[PDB]
């Protein structure tokens, strides 16, 4: 085989490339869009469906739908379109001659992984395939073998503790709270100023606002009190049509739902307490090393000040002797893909692929005894 | 006692939602801009 | 203080009266009109503006303006005229000795409520005031503490789930689709028969046509097929000048935009699907009681057969074992006002008013921590 | 070889978790039922 | 004094009644719940706290809290609410005129007994009080003075070997593995099929699923192979909102964590090996009688087929000439309370009560030298 | 008579045993420390 492909196809963003590369060759949203208006002009080369960046470019006349929700594929018909775009339009490669390494969140339904295997082997005819946990790959990118990875993508937040190469599955925790929920929450709270973004294209607009302007407060009540003097924290954003909106305390109420899920009406603990609970569920002798190597990954962990806030909240929970250290590499977005490209290029990993011979022998259920 | 004034923000016209410029024929949808930035619209009574 | 006033200031209608009454004493459209022609008769008692029913009577020579659009005041200079008419002309009361309970849709801009408070305290000098959610009051008029209220007025549609006294704000949904949009859509589709209603007075004429003849089909496609052999479903309506128009399949294509917003070019879900989503966004254990206590309120839900259609659609969405019950009181047009009158006369509510002493020391922003 | 098919189970809508019917405006949440029992929901592409 | 009371305050369930009765008069979960939502209706009698069955009924709007974890009280403020409900609301009795026989698991912290004594004597003013070991009481219900009691409840599993009237404290073993851990494990393994029960009320839903459908396989690997042909072992369960789930091999993988604690990541041996170790830690001459009188008790031991599995494993460990007998009554769930009621009504037990005079002259530490 | 008070010790979270911080979602596991050293945890009622 020529080389292996790595497809970190998360809930919100598809990140594809080749093993051995230090950056994904193609990054585009996991979006399939179809026109919602009357096509009057004959010819024009119109399409019944648009995928990825093409859907974003013409999202005004399009209804955008995410095939993945909460790390779980809800519509496999659009997932096949997403993967076909990834292979033949973005990477411009034939899957028939490249092993493919996929990513999945832990505690996912087992049928979701099985259909991944089935589609990779029977529709794209990949010579080999593997499914790895997103947070495990982030540890490969960091170069560590010990530490807890707090991965926050677009649909799923999950923490996986690892100590010298041994993962503790009983301590793995999962929160269905991520960038998509924060985008919806920002859409909700922006109505306090009269902004009424409702459509899916306006959902992308609000996602852009969130990525550009939302930030994590070190002290939420202090930042609220400072924002009561509403001239300093306020920022302007220009809509695609030219109208300018102003955002204020919403900028830090925007990520605060990660640390106070009760803002979303949810009962679960914040991401800081999730990591602390995951560390406490591990062995006593290994918690000290988990505190010093708490690694952040995923697109949602890119908020400014999220590392300092995670540091602050954890040291107030953990015993005062421990040296709480939060590692937030600038490549936090692509940490999963970099780890996947490292793993797929390892010499010791080449016998861990699910071979097409093994798929013929065992079927889609092979993935449960071969993968994590 | 008198408190200074409640300033209603300029309306932002989305694709569909809270505000539209076509809703009231009796109101002129005047543009509101501060500095160079156009903050939105407000419905004056001329048309 | 003598008694408390209740004013249901919706987008299209103003409904005012005294607390403890079982029906509003004054009901008139929330319309401010000004003449659009040359006055030539000297004297005659001419005046520069007309409000409410007087504007409707003189609407031929008048340009009719709705100060409220989508439940949000767009021109306060005319909303103040609406309130002045309501107090000094319709109710014939002095506001300086009556607490006033107003209504507002959820997810409204915060400045809209603040100016309500400021105007009520600084121009009408009311001893106390309060702002309540429209759908919350509709549950009061239903004699219930558990159920989801689907309120459809002239400007907004909103669903508020409540279970044994506690509302779920995260599950509250809002649609900017209501009777005004349906009136404009009926104006649009009536042009297929050559009827060309364009002016605001003709908008009122089309609103009357909609209120008298529009109705909800139980099966839209079957009703379209029945109306294809056009004999029976056609009805005659007489314009105020004596010319009579005939309306056919438009009668049920008229409310169908509520259940198929794509008729208006909108991407949002129908009123049936929004209610189902609002129920499903609540806790699992309370959904069963929300299904059996779905309450319809507001003037837009007054279409004949709307309750049967809502029961039919929700039954197809909800699990088969749930008993879907749609409660549509005959007086549900005034359900918000009745709930406001019940609430304003409750003994325990008398310490929840925003007092004049409280507004003096805190200003308009007091309304946010008092009302909701 | 070709194995028959991986049948994706119907999604169970809990209070907060893996699935929700409001997530995708482009997907209609059609009810899945076998016998008289509602197995859950799946996202058809019509709305 | 009128009569003695017996209160079996376990980790998850409270069983209260009068001494001499053959069944607890009041049984309700040991739960304190508080509302986690807004609350918009005035009046309605909205209490800020709910206890027992009322909290379970209203759990859709409440955050459910167990004041007891692993048989140890973690929050005494809610434990006092549990006891107040037990006395005044469930039993409808005045504690000032009834002795109270409490229960506790062995190897508990000594301060846990002391605060029980202090609360019973200072806040409830009970004339007398006692704290008996749960497993010792279970032997009373069996009518035996010899045998080893395997007691598993919601938070604690413990074995107490008892020869003729004499306990062997050095042979008493304790596992912090019980029904709550099994409920959490079932919650985590149901995600393989896509079920995402996360809230505290959904924890009770999963507990009901566990109580109704979980069972102990006689041969785990053979039953897994049988469930591989997935048509026969699957069962349907209808959630409170009408959606029905399907559970298959999880039905017997659910209780298997009792016999293979490594399923939970625990290093400890199973309950079968715990009993065998407890028997082997006793004198050689008494092991024969402990094998023939292995009493099974507690609500966790109510899984179907658990007695047959316990017999199967212990026969494999014990010498072949021993006649292993697993004594599982139909009332294992109430064996502790029945034994407590028997003990509290014995004439010879009347001088073993901690008198209010003894508490006055000795303090809470009287419980260590008087009880056990 | 009244005796001063029974002070329940702070809970020590071992690998597996008497106490865990994840057991009750309704309780916040506040750190208990004296002389600057952590003695354990206690379950306050806020979360
Ligand atoms: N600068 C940013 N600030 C805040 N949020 C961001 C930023 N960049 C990306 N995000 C969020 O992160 C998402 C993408 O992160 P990514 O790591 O690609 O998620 P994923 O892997 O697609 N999802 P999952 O499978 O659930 O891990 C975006 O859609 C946003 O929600
Ligand atoms: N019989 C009817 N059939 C159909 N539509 C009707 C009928 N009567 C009234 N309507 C519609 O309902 C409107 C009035 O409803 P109402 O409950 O008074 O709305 P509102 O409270 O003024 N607005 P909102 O702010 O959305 O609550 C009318 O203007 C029509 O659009
Ligand atoms: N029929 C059943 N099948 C399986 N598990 C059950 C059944 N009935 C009860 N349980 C479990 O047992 C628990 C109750 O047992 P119980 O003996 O009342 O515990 P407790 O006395 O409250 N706690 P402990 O301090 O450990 O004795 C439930 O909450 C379930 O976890
Ligand atoms: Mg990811
Ligand atoms: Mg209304
Ligand atoms: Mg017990």
């Amino acid at each position: 085989d020529i080389a292996a492909l790595v497809v970190d196809n998360g809930s919100g963003m598809c990140k594809a490339g080749f093993a051995g590369d230090d950056a994904p060759r193609a990054v585009f949203p996991s979006i399939v869009g179809r026109p919602r208006h009357q096509g009057v002009m004959v010819g024009m080369g119109q399409k019944d469906s648009y995928v990825g960046d093409e859907a974003q470019s013409k999202r005004g006349i399009l209804t955008l739908k995410y095939p993945i929700e909460h790390g779980i594929v809800t519509n496999w018909d659009d997932m096949e379109k997403i993967w076909h775009h990834t292979f033949y339009n973005e990477l411009r490669v034939a899957p028939e001659e490249h092993p493919v390494l996929l990513t999945e969140a832990p505690l996912n339904p087992k049928a979701n992984r099985e259909k991944m295997t089935q589609i990779m082997f029977e529709t794209f005819n990949t010579p080999a395939m593997y499914v790895a946990i997103q947070a495990v790959l982030s540890l490969y990118a960091s170069g560590r073998t010990t530490g807890i990875v707090m991965d926050s993508g677009d649909g799923v937040t999950h923490t996986v503790p690892i100590y010298e190469g041994y993962a503790l599955p009983h301590a793995i925790l999962r929160l269905d709270l991520a960038g998509r929920d924060l985008t919806d929450y920002l859409m909700k709270i922006l109505t306090e100023r009269g902004y009424s973004f409702t459509t899916t294209a306006e959902r992308e607009i609000v996602r852009d606002i969130k990525e550009k302007l939302c930030y994590v407060a070190l002290d939420f009540e202090q930042e609220m009190a400072t924002a009561a003097s509403s001239s300093s924290l306020e920022k302007s954003y220009e809509l695609p049509d030219g109208q300018v909106i102003t955002i204020g305390n919403e900028r830090f109420r925007c990520p605060e739902a990660l640390f106070q899920p009760s803002f979303l009406g949810m009962e679960s603990c914040g991401i800081h307490e999730t990591t602390f609970n995951s560390i406490m569920k591990c062995d006593v002798d290994i918690r000290k090393d988990l505190y010093a190597n708490t690694v952040l990954s995923g697109g949602t962990t890119m908020y400014p000040g999220i590392a300092d806030r995670m540091q602050k909240e954890i040291t107030a929970l953990a015993p005062s002797t421990m040296k709480i250290k939060i590692i937030a590499p600038p490549e936090r977005k692509y940490s999963v893909w970099i780890g996947g490209s490292i793993l797929a290029s390892l010499s010791t990993f080449q016998q861990m692929w699910i071979s097409k011979q093994e798929y013929d022998e065992s079927g889609p259920s092979i993935v449960h005894r071969k993968c994590f | 006692k008198k408190w200074p004034e409640v300033k209603i923000p300029a309306r932002i016209i989305t694709t569909s939602g809270n505000a539209s410029v076509d809703g009231n024929p009796g109101y002129r949808p005047t543009r509101v801009d501060s500095n160079g930035e156009t903050m939105g619209y407000e419905m004056r009574d001329r048309v």
